[PDB]
């Protein structure tokens, strides 16, 4: 973070915001969402329990409800299941099967494996359904009656991801009922890649690894590297490569979104970056965020060249998405137009924010504030034209967490109107995220808080220096929310208790630094 | 503490074992007297190698991995006068140490071929011109045209 | 495995062929002109005429014996599970019902027996896995304590699945005297429900052995293990990996050994050296886990195919790798000897010949790695220790006859037949030599399961088109030691024995139908049959047909010699090897 007496120089703002460079990665990409502490001798196993709770929540739910939910995915969800399954019409002769078979007993594997999908599918339903749509369908009273909870709450105060978690975990059960590491079928990169598009890689973020882990697995046993149909084959075979190519970009796009310590298999590092047609656009800005994100974690400085050449690309796919077109009638266009609005912000804002933290470029912190108020102005239209769910996709999460991070942490040094405008309407909007985030949410609404105190912590302890590095608990207390967090991704420990009978053992300044951390922990973002 | 070398031709050699150990194909069958085919060597070849590993009982070969140490080592006055034979003999002893994976006797059995190949004479080199054919009868024209001038 | 391909090739391109401007097929004479009937008029450079009296097919027929084997022994008849989906049943009201009875059926004191079993015998194996079984005693201890209790932690449950390989891995490599010591029988046959007369040697040891199997497997499933990565479970299927585990559910130890990858690369250790900085706890961890982790590269690559397309093991012993010669050696011998056959087997599948450079070079790493097992401590108070001793002298006696034979196929060296035959024979008396008593257990280890399936392939396949002596004597021994191999191969001994009698019979044929000579090639019955097993084998290889099963509905729409292929292709199918 830096790099006696006291001074007021400007040294340590560009060792500063390289340290921000390492931290917005140990702290909003791993620690708050691809972490979780876990203690084996305190976590219980059984299949006496999730075989009940999934025979309780699949006779829960009833057949006329679930074709009103394959009905809300086909009106409403379509940029979603496109890239997985294609035609969700399709998908409706499997819904009718699942419930021609559900009193039978001698169930397959390929009748499982459509189970499981379409599970994965009513997950995703659950997940992005309003709660006027939702109260309609299912009652709240059996719930209560099974769980033990009171029954004073509602659906919108954090019910709907309870029925949402037990359904990603009834789609998992079944596939666990099909053997599938024993039968390695497409069905399974199908089911994961729609339980991916909800907080299920967030709320079991080491079992949704496995289950990635699983996916290039299977993928990769068919052996299919080109997905161009050649004259030659089959017209059936061709579709299927076509298939499989726009499974492949949806699946590197998961593959780059759960990318961390404890995924080390990977499956994005094999396609070649760029230094139907609407899905390999999304694909196209992953791939280019995946050229700028990498620089968090290695020290190495891009370019001005390579930051020029994003900055070109991404004003043609810039062009491309605003030459995309929208009916205001159709709602899986609205849905498609926002993914791809959102996704080039996003990546707009990273590139000007990497601008302004490696080269210090004049009119850089114009851009950020700029991209940070189109990121507001796509989320805030939202709740204004009766469409609340397009809040819900798990990237609206990532890029409040990265933008209202970089902006707590950039009104801490330096001081400006329009960033505390800024950081003013990023709290509002992160207090108006909706509540299907749930856990996660608070979490962000905690790590701005403890950004907000920090600056306090700034304000009133004057920086000193030692003639080359300068001296501060801020900075001190930023080098430890990043030692603590590493700490936490350290598998050492767990490796020693693995192995069984070897076991773990282990001025001012320094008073004002523990007296932080003992008040507001690292350790409260994790779960 | 003896091995039987039985070779092509069906006869059994008992050799001490410390002695036999120079094979290396030998010394690695010993893991399982002890008898052992040695199915396209002769007798009398066989027997030549036998003789050989009893005069080198006790003698300090290079490591099978040198650079100059193998290459450039002469071989022995015995060696010299144990090779003074027949010429598809000296290469069925080197066959033989090839089989049974006898290092030194495939060097010091193969740099006498090798100071067979040079110091000849540039008589019989002009004269085993193309006795395998290794050249079209066109450029076995043009050379001998080029070279023409001296003789 | 059809060209001319004759002895003693011409250095240039012939006269005719450079008249002409086309290709030359570089023999004397030549393919290309003695397909035009040109035979004289191409041989009159030198000496001419020469004597072919050769078989010309040779040379590329064992180039294509590098593919039928690959294809055959290693894929098709070990790696290839056929399944479709629509008959397979699923359910997991099945192993609830099943693996409890496994579990309720062994009791305490027989278990601790198999421990002991473990503990005096079987050190060669574990020993990499989970280190000294002293401290598993007490996990068996803890196990029978808190078998009556109700909520299980997922730490007690990775400790019960790695107890439950390890029996799994003592029921595998029990001889049946002692097994029948231990172990009542009737009660097992009144669960199953088959024939009373069916004894442990008859084919039940098999499968209490894969039920066990499964029911660590269970209990994996019961730990959750996917959201819990955990080294317990490399420990658990570096166990079950020793036993004929990953041949009969080829596919399901693909998705655990991926795990297993997934689960140790967890941990981001890649140097396992100990630095001056650790913890000595820390210290010892690294260390355990450095011998974990070749053990699982030894079972990773013993393991490799096209149902297996992430890989672990990115070092090589010869000559961008990460991993290799800063270990010291001590279980790294396993994999330094499977390395040097990784680099063997590489050019099976591949369609270009290894530099000779390389195969001197694997020589003479044979020759060291002899010295080094020569160089090991005998304990003769200790059985393990000759177990050990012959798990690393079969696998150095196995790499020395694939060397030999890649000698006899690419470059047809000094009486490299006669080394094949050589090896052959020191597998047989490696083998053979275990047929008295303490020791008869020793050949039950999988790979010489694998390297007599190559071995009898291989001399099988020879005694089809050269008439020999030796190689005879040679093929009723391995016949003679494959109907004597142990029964708790079961259904892969079957299939190897009936592919032994498919090339017998092939033999039979080959002797039968006159060759057809083209000029530059051949043609026969023979050729076509084991250019089609290949072929048969690698459609059953493609998942393209279960992909297309898996997208929808949608449903996949695709002289004399014909004659006898046909007919022993229906009489002798090479899909009787899958299963
Ligand atoms: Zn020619
Ligand atoms: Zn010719």
């Amino acid at each position: 973070m830096f790099n006696i007496t006291a001074s007021s120089s400007k040294e340590y703002l560009p060792d500063l915001l390289l340290f921000w460079q390492n931290y917005e990665y140990w702290i909003t990409n791993i620690g708050l969402y691809k972490t979780k502490q876990r203690d084996l001798t305190r976590t219980p196993a059984n299949l006496d329990t999730d075989t009940e709770e999934c025979m309780f929540w699949m006779n829960y739910l009833q057949k006329d409800q679930s074709f009103q939910l394959m009905n809300f995915a086909m009106e409403n969800l379509g940029a979603l299941y496109f890239g997985s399954i294609g035609d969700i019409s399709e998908l409706y002769l499997r819904v009718e099967q699942y419930w021609d078979r559900r009193a039978d007993k001698n169930h397959s594997v390929d009748g499982k494996y459509w189970d499981a999908l379409i599970w994965s599918v009513f997950t995703m339903c659950i997940y992005y359904m309003p709660v006027e749509k939702l109260a309609e369908i299912f009652s709240v009273y059996p719930l209560h009656e099974y769980l033990g909870s009171n029954k004073r709450l509602n659906w919108e105060d954090g019910m709907q991801l309870v029925m949402c978690q037990n359904f990603a975990r009834c789609s998992l059960f079944q596939l666990k009922q099909c053997d599938f590491m024993a039968h390695p079928d497409i069905r399974l990169v199908q089911a994961y890649l729609i339980l991916a598009t909800t907080t299920f890689p967030y709320d079991e973020p080491l079992l949704a690894n496995s289950l990635l882990t699983q996916c290039i697995h299977t993928f990769k046993n068919f052996h299919v590297d080109d997905f161009r149909p050649l004259l030659n084959d089959d017209p059936v075979e061709s579709i299927a490569k076509v298939t499989l190519g726009r499974i492949f970009y949806r699946l590197c796009g998961c593959d780059y979104l759960q990318s961390g310590p404890r995924k080390p298999i990977a499956l994005h590092t094999e396609v070649s970056s760029l230094l139907n047609s609407t899905e390999v656009l999304y694909w196209k800005i992953i791939s280019l965020d995946r050229d700028l994100d990498q620089y968090l974690n290695k020290s190495s400085k891009p370019p001005l060249k390579t930051l020029d050449a994003i900055r070109r690309e991404l004003d043609i796919f810039q062009y491309k998405v605003d030459s995309l077109e929208e009916d205001f009638r159709s709602n899986n266009s609205r849905f498609q137009k926002f993914i791809a609005l959102f996704q080039i912000s996003t990546v707009s804002w990273k590139l000007f924010k990497m601008y302004l933290i490696y080269y210090d470029t004049a009119d850089s912190l114009l851009k950020v504030i700029h991209y940070s108020k189109v990121i507001i102005s796509l989320i805030v239209n939202n709740f204004h034209a009766k469409s609340e769910f397009f809040n819900r996709h798990p990237m609206v999460m990532q890029t409040i967490t990265r933008v209202v991070s970089f902006i707590s942490f950039y009104q801490i040094f330096v001081e400006s109107a329009a960033v505390k405008q800024l950081l003013v309407d990023l709290t509002e909007l992160t207090a108006n995220l909706p509540t299907i985030f749930g856990s996660k949410l608070d979490k962000l609404v905690y790590l701005t808080e403890r950004l907000s105190k920090l600056k306090l912590l700034w304000d009133k302890v004057q920086l000193l220096d030692s003639g080359d590095s300068f001296y501060h608990p801020v900075f001190k207390i930023l080098q430890n929310d990043i030692k603590i967090i590493e700490l936490k991704n350290d598998e050492m420990f767990s490796l020693i208790k693995g192995l069984g009978s070897l076991v773990p053992l282990n001025s001012d300044f320094r008073t004002i630094v523990e007296e932080f951390q003992s008040e507001y922990n690292i350790s409260d973002i994790l779960s | 503490s003896n091995v039987v070398l039985v070779s092509g031709e069906g006869e059994r050699f008992t050799v001490d074992k410390k002695i036999a150990e120079r094979s290396l194909l030998l010394k690695n069958y010993l893991n399982d007297e002890i008898v052992m085919p040695v199915p396209n060597v002769r007798s009398s070849v066989l027997q030549k190698v036998i003789e050989w590993a009893e005069h080198h009982r006790d003698s300090n070969f290079p490591d099978e991995d040198d650079d100059d140490s193998r290459k450039s080592a002469p071989v022995d006055s015995w060696d010299r006068e144990f090779l003074k034979v027949d010429q598809e003999m000296l290469y069925e002893i080197i066959l033989a140490a090839n089989y049974l994976n006898i290092k030194p006797l495939l060097d010091a059995g193969c740099k006498v071929v090798a100071e067979m190949i040079r110091g000849r004479s540039p008589e019989e080199i002009r004269r085993t011109f193309n006795i395998v054919n290794d050249f079209t009868p066109e450029e076995e024209a043009a050379i001998r045209r080029e070279n023409e001038w001296a003789e």
